[PDB]
Formats: structure tokens, C-alpha cells, sequence
């Protein structure tokens, strides 16, 4: 898409229709005549484009109105309303821009932001953008949270997010123009190598892949067309429904085999009945000959009864010879069917042990993308976010994805090594109590108008709580926390002196031996300038490999690599790091997933702020004071960086609306 | 509306595999045993039919009689008439047989005979006598 309409698409907005968000702030226009909607839509799409074309410099209201043309630049409050809306919900002047009007000298309102991962950073920078006072409390000694980048000497590798899932309406597109991210396209070629150490042949590769994708659509069919969604009072999961699909294909194969052979028998038995009728005929013909032979032996001249006997027996014997000839005719057609039926047997198996093992790798890849065992994914909803996929290639961040958090963090008040421990929210404000991670005796207290929590969903899930809410979070929020899924996947970075793989293939697989172990080091990545392989650990393997020393883990890597490339081309790696994300106390997992029994609506619950009760009883309803952002709060883009950042923009919009007023809603 | 092609997912079938924990493993053994049972039945008929097939070794070449090529005639030797009556006694109204017995008579001449010679040979009585069999 291109033009003004392309800016709308690149901002995840329908170019020709008004969103629910805009109906909220412009209920005059969306309820008014169709012509005014078109002006408003043009101003929104125009303004967006101006920001999108050059996101290194703030888009001021004057700049905007100056470059609009009549009839559109005629109404200046419509333009001022649109531009202020966009600035507020972070559709423009978000990220790392140069500001024309430098910052308001004195601020209004104090916000404490728990966590300096990308959602945190992105709100903080927007709230300060809006004239608020922001401090971020971070438990780690670094920013970025789950965007972690290992750096040693000359090696750079991400242990956290490392892929930009396409620039097609991705807000990271804007960020990458603002900060020097060196983005490199990822080539989809992925050759699979079995446990022996040698390539799966191309026919096998296509056969399983197609069966896999067909298997997925079958689960979808079972979901939406057969309402197979609850089994024995428990929600069905993706894994359950893949079993039931595979079982019903194995049952079909037996059913078809059984019907094939039941035609052989029903024909072997027409033949059986036919031969019986012919063995009897030959015996009847044997006797008839002898009778005719004896009648012929009486020499002439005979009386006419004795001539009739020779004539009659001869006729009767020709008749029985017609019959037996008609029957070894029929014996030939049914002998042919038996040969033909026998040569066309149906498929012997549904999948062989070799076929199923490759299938298991395609499942590991699905457990990777969702960081969880397929037995935990909701069958109905696990793919509810797929409608909002970005367009274009996937990319790596060749110089380390941490460059982006670090870039966002400049000019911001960040307390590192500060572990929040208690969040106290009252009708009149909030105090967060944190300790110093190094010596936990030292205790700090932070007073503020509002708390913005970006605590990872895994952290929010701990029992007993790592962070105490005073007063306790309501059941509707704590039940969404239990219902959601927070999964796990880990990486092994291998740092070599020598490029010994295919420099032109970015990723390649290893096929596991068991179902049980389908995720142990099942995928490898060549993304980086320097000689660096990156090995994935997915599925049930993930949570078990964190109990195993780095050497045992690096060992098993070298094993797999030696087999796929020869036992003397694989040297000793110079540097090795093994992530343990479920062990990390500030993560407790890698990212969230739609658990069986959850829906995408739980993600909406996570984003719903918390309003304290009144201090004085019978006092008026207070303001919301506790606000939530982070990857597990944005329904249409969970488990991603871009989703985190969007959630940070979203709360910073809605906090500023609450504490500074929305002058654009009149 | 319909599954991917080749996948076989009927309501009926799905239910019957989810009924209990191993209701899936049960159903898929009641078919392996149903398949071995049919395969052993196929061997049994193959052996039986291999035995009936050796009893017919050589076919009926030894019992075959050569073709009687004889030009059909119109007149009725008394010998031909006597053969006729006696075939009627054996064959009722099967004119093809009677024509085969007499040998040089067309199937119509045979039926024609039934009328001209009928009163003189008591054919009713002959056919009537042949009915009691």
C-alpha cells in the first residue's frame, strides 16, 4: 500500500474507516455526516504520513497544518484535534526523535514505572514526552529486560528477542529509522538433519511439512466446525487435538486396508464357488463321455432307439461343454481381478517411525514459536493473534537488539539494582517500596500519583509473591493471571574461531530421536557477522535443560554439530552462554501464550487499570492509580517486542489522559 | 465447511476415539485384529481354490467331440422322423436340443414338424408323457 493510505496501514489503522479509539475522542464526527468523516480520515492519514516519512524530528502542529491543503487545512481545530490525538496515543512523535519545542520547564504529576524493559522504557519516554515526572525502578543492572544481548570482545548475540517479525505495519520500522539498527533479512531455507547426521531427503521433507500443515488445518476444522472444544469438562488443547487428528488418520488407514482385502475375499470366494461348479461339471462331463463312448461302441446297423442314444448323448455332451467353456471364461475375468486388486494395495502405514520423527521437529518449531508444550496451547484460541501478522521478511538485529532499549533509556530517570517489593495504592496516591538487590537491607520508598507495572507475567504469577499488592489485586485480575500461560524457551550461544557451516543458510534443523526430546537443540541460527551459531531449546526440553550444566549442554551441541558436519571440522567454541529464562527471577519464563482455558480477552483484563476504594467512606469515586503494560497486556500482539512497545505507548497515553486532561475530546 | 482433503474426521469417529483414555488404542486394535483375521481367511481360500484348481488339470480336452458340419435338409427321412418323436420324449419343447439331435434340421423346421406330424404321432401324449418327470 502507498500514499496517505499507506501511512494508515503502516500505523495499523483502516485507512477508510474510523476506529473505536477515534469514535471515543471524536464522537461528534463519527456520528456526523459522511463527508466530515472523510476530511477527518484524510487529516489522520496525512499527518501520519508526514511523521512516518521523517521520524527523526518531532511533528509539530504548525508543521502539520502548514503542509495540509484546502479544503482540509481550512478547519484548524479539526487539525489541532487530530494532531493532538495522534501525539497522545503515540501514533506520532513516539520513539527517539529530535524535539523542536524543548521540554516544559516544570512538570506535572509523578509516575513510578516498575521495570525498564521495552514497555517500561516506551511509556516512560512518552510520559516525560508529555511533561510528567517519571522514575523507573529496575531489578536488573541493565535496561531492556527480556531484550538481552550478550557481548564479549567482538561477539554479539541476543539471548532474548532477536527477530523483527516484518516491517509491514510494525512500529519497530519507525524505531529502526531512528536508531542505527543493522537489520539483515533471514532466508527461510532450513535443511533438516536427522539424528544420524545427514540430510532428510527433499521428498521426505516436503511430505512431512505438507502433512504437518494439513494436520494444523485439521485441528482448526475440529475446533470451528465440530466444536470439539471441551473434553471431560476440561478445555481441549492443541496437543490433544493433534493426537485425535493423527489417531483418526491411523484409523482411516486400517479402515481402508480392511476394505481392500474384504474385496479380495469376496472375489476369492466367487472363484471358490465357481471352481466347485466346474469340478462338478468336469466330473459330470467325464461320465457323459463314457456313456457316449459305450453307445458309439455298439456297431451299426442299429435300431433307431440305439441311434437316438448316440445322437442324444452327443448333444448332451456338447451342451455341457458349452457350459464349462463359459465358466473358464468367467474363471479368467475373476482371476484377473485378483491379480489387479493384489497389485493396488492401499497405504501400509500412515506415518513410519522415521516420518513421525521429522513430524516431531515441525512440532518443536511450533513449540518454539509459542514457547510452550502444545499440550498447553488453547485449541480454540492459540492463533487468535495471527490476523495481525506484519508483512515482509523477518530480520535479525545484526549488532545486538539491546541497542534499542539502551537508546530509549537516554534522558530518563532509571534506578538500577532496585527490586520493587511492595506496591501500595490508595485513593490519594501511591507508594512503592523497593530494596537494593546487592545489599537488600537498604530500603527505599517512592511516592507518586500513579504506578505503571510492567512486571513480567511470570513475576506476577509467583507464589509466594515476589511483589505484594496493597491492597491485594481484585480476583478478576488475579484470575486472569492464573489462567494465562507464561512459557519458556532458551538459547545456547556458541562462539567459534571458524566458519564451518553453510554461510548462506541462516538456520538449519536437527531432528530428535524421541517425541519426548523434540525440542532439545532442534534448531540452529547463523545470523551474525562473526562466527556464531545459536541453538534453540523448545517445548518440554526447555524447562528440563535448565537443570543441566553448561558443559553437558555445550557437549550435546558439539555432538549434534559433529554429526551434521563431520567430527573434525567442529572445533572447541571460544565463548559459551546458556540462557535460563524460567530460572531468571525477573522473568520467570520467556513470554506468554494462550493457555487452554484462556482466551485473548484475558490479555484485555491484564491491561485494565486498578482503581482504589475511597479513603473517607462516602467520598467520591477516585481516579485509577495502578496501570499495566508489558507483552502480556496487548491482545493483538502478545509475546513480542513490538507488542511490548505498543503497550507502553498505550498506557502512557491513558495515564496522561487521566492526569493531564484530554483537551482534544471536546 | 469441509476438512482438508484426505483427512477423515466425522463426528461419529471423533467421539468414538475420545470416549475414554484408551478408547483410541482400543479402536485401533479391534482393527489390527480385524485385519489379521481377514488376511488369514484370504490364505485359507487361496489354498482351497488352489486345490480345486488342480483337480481341473488338463481341462476337458479329452472329453471334447469334433464339430459335425452338415448342410441342413428340408425333407424328413422316416429315420429323421423317428429320431424327432424320441427327442420330444426326452426334451419337451426345447427346439434347440431337438434340432441338435437330428442334426441337419433348422429350429423352425423342428417347430413346423410339431404341427404337421402332430396328430399322426400323438405329440400331446408324448409331451404329456414327458411332463411327468
Amino acid at each position: 500500500p502507498s500514499g496517505v493510505e499507506g501511512a494508515a496501514f503502516q500505523s495499523r489503522l483502516p485507512h477508510d474507516r474510523m476506529t473505536s479509539q477515534e469514535a471515543a475522542c471524536f464522537p461528534d464526527i463519527i456520528s456526523g455526516p459522511q463527508q466530515t468523516q472523510k476530511v477527518f480520515l484524510f487529516i489522520r492519514n496525512r499527518t501520519l504520513q508526514l511523521w512516518l516519512d521523517n521520524p527523526k524530528i518531532q511533528l509539530t502542529f504548525e508543521a502539520t497544518l502548514q503542509q495540509l491543503e484546502a479544503p482540509y487545512n481550512s478547519d484548524t481545530v479539526l487539525v489541532h484535534r487530530v494532531h493532538s490525538y495522534l501525539e497522545r496515543h503515540g501514533l506520532i512523535n513516539f520513539g527517539i526523535y529530535k524535539r523542536i519545542k524543548p521540554l516544559p520547564t516544570k512538570k506535572t504529576g509523578k509516575v513510578i514505572i516498575i521495570g525498564s524493559g521495552v514497555s517500561g522504557l516506551a511509556a516512560a519516554r512518552q510520559l516525560q514526552s508529555f511533561g510528567m515526572d517519571v522514575t523507573l525502578l529496575e531489578a536488573r543492572d541493565r535496561v531492556g529486560g527480556r531484550v538481552a544481548t550478550f557481548r564479549k570482545g567482538n561477539y554479539v548475540a541476543d539471548l532474548g528477542a532477536m527477530v523483527v517479525t516484518g516491517l509491514g505495519g510494525n512500529p519497530m520500522a519507525v524505531v529502526s529509522k531512528q536508531v542505527n539498527m543493522e537489520l539483515a533479512k533471514i532466508k527461510q531455507k532450513c535443511p533438516l538433519y536427522e539424528a544420524n547426521g545427514q540430510a532428510v531427503p527433499k521428498e521426505k521433507d516436503e511430505m512431512v511439512e505438507q502433512e504437518f500443515n494439513r494436520l494444523l488445518e485439521a485441528t482448526s476444522y475440529l475446533s470451528h466446525q465440530l466444536d470439539f472444544n471441551v473434553l471431560n469438562n476440561k478445555p481441549v488443547s492443541l496437543g490433544q487435538a493433534l493426537e485425535v487428528v493423527i489417531q483418526l488418520q491411523e484409523k482411516h488407514v486400517k479402515d481402508e486396508q480392511i476394505e481392500h482385502w474384504k474385496k479380495i475375499v469376496k472375489t476369492q470366494e466367487e472363484l471358490k464357488e465357481l471352481l466347485n461348479k466346474m469340478v462338478n461339471l468336469k466330473e459330470k462331463i467325464k461320465e457323459l463321455h463314457q456313456q457316449y463312448k459305450e453307445a458309439s461302441e455298439v456297431k451299426p446297423p442299429r435300431d433307431i432307439t440305439a441311434e437316438f442314444l448316440v445322437k442324444s448323448k452327443h448333444r448332451d455332451l456338447t451342451a455341457l461343454c458349452k457350459e464349462y467353456d463359459e465358466l473358464a471364461e468367467t474363471q479368467g475375468k475373476l482371476e484377473e481381478k485378483l491379480q489387479e486388486l493384489e497389485a493396488n494395495p492401499p497405504s501400509d502405514v500412515y506415518l513410519s517411525s522415521r516420518d513421525r520423527q521429522i513430524l516431531d521437529w515441525h512440532f518443536a518449531n511450533l513449540e518454539f514459536a509459542n514457547a510452550t508444550p502444545l499440550s498447553t496451547l488453547s485449541l480454540k484460541h492459540w492463533d487468535q493473534d495471527d490476523d495481525f501478522e506484519f508483512t515482509g521478511s523477518h530480520l535479525t538485529v545484526r549488532n545486538g537488539y539491546s541497542c534499542v532499549p539502551v537508546a530509549l533509556a537516554e534522558g530518563l530517570d532509571i534506578k538500577l539494582n532496585t527490586a520493587v517489593r511492595q506496591v501500595r495504592y490508595t485513593a490519594s496516591g501511591c507508594e512503592v517500596i523497593a530494596v537494593n538487590t546487592r545489599s537488600t537491607s537498604q530500603t527505599f520508598i517512592y511516592k507518586c500519583d500513579a504506578v505503571l507495572c510492567t512486571l513480567p507475567l511470570g513475576v506476577l504469577k509467583q507464589q509466594p509473591p515476589a511483589v505484594q499488592f496493597v491492597p491485594p489485586l481484585p480476583e478478576w485480575k488475579t484470575s486472569a493471571v492464573q489462567r494465562m500461560g507464561f512459557g519458556n524457551l532458551n538459547k545456547v550461544v556458541l562462539c567459534f574461531d571458524r566458519v564451518f557451516w553453510d554461510p548462506s543458510v541462516n538456520l538449519f534443523g536437527h531432528v530428535g530421536s524421541t517425541t519426548a526430546s523434540r525440542g532439545e537443540l532442534f534448531l540452529f541460527w547463523n545470523l551474525y557477522k562473526a562466527p556464531i551459531l545459536l541453538a534453540l531449546v523448545a517445548g518440554e526440553a526447555a524447562g528440563i535443560m535448565e537443570n543441566i550444566s553448561d558443559d553437558v549442554i555445550v557437549g550435546r551441541c558439539l555432538a549434534i554439530l559433529k554429526g551434521i558436519f563431520g567430527s573434525s571440522a567442529v572445533p572447541q567454541p571460544k565463548e559459551t552462554v546458556v540462557s535460563r529464562w524460567r530460572a531468571d527471577p525477573w522473568a520467570r519464563g520467556s513470554y506468554s501464550y494462550v493457555a487452554a482455558g484462556s482466551s485473548g480477552n484475558d490479555y484485555d483484563l491484564m491491561a485494565q487499570p486498578i482503581t482504589p476504594g475511597p479513603s473517607i467512606p462516602g467520598a467520591p469515586q477516585p481516579i485509577p492509580r495502578l496501570f499495566f503494560a508489558g507483552e502480556h497486556t496487548i491482545r493483538n500482539y502478545p509475546a513480542t517486542v513490538h507488542g511490548a512497545l505498543l503497550s507502553g505507548l498505550r498506557e502512557a497515553g491513558r495515564i496522561a489522559d487521566q492526569f493531564l486532561g484530554a483537551m482534544y475530546t471536546l | 465447511r469441509k476438512p482438508p482433503k484426505g483427512m477423515f474426521l466425522s463426528q461419529e469417529d471423533v467421539e468414538a476415539v475420545s470416549a475414554n483414555a484408551t478408547a483410541a488404542t482400543t479402536v485401533l486394535r479391534q482393527l489390527d485384529m480385524e485385519l489379521v483375521s481377514v488376511k488369514r481367511q484370504i490364505q485359507n481360500i487361496k489354498q482351497t481354490n488352489s486345490a480345486l484348481k488342480e483337480k481341473l488339470d488338463g481341462g476337458i480336452e479329452p472329453y471334447r467331440l469334433p464339430e459335425v458340419i452338415q448342410k441342413c435338409n428340408a425333407r424328413w427321412t422316416t429315420e429323421e422322423q423317428l429320431l424327432a418323436v424320441q427327442a420330444i420324449r426326452k426334451y419337451g419343447r426345447d427346439f434347440q436340443a431337438i434340432s441338435d439331435v437330428i442334426g441337419n434340421k433348422s429350429v423352425v423346421q423342428v417347430k413346423n414338424f410339431f404341427v404337421n406330424y402332430r396328430r399322426r404321432f400323438n405329440i400331446d401324449e408324448v409331451l404329456q408323457e414327458w411332463e411327468a418327470e
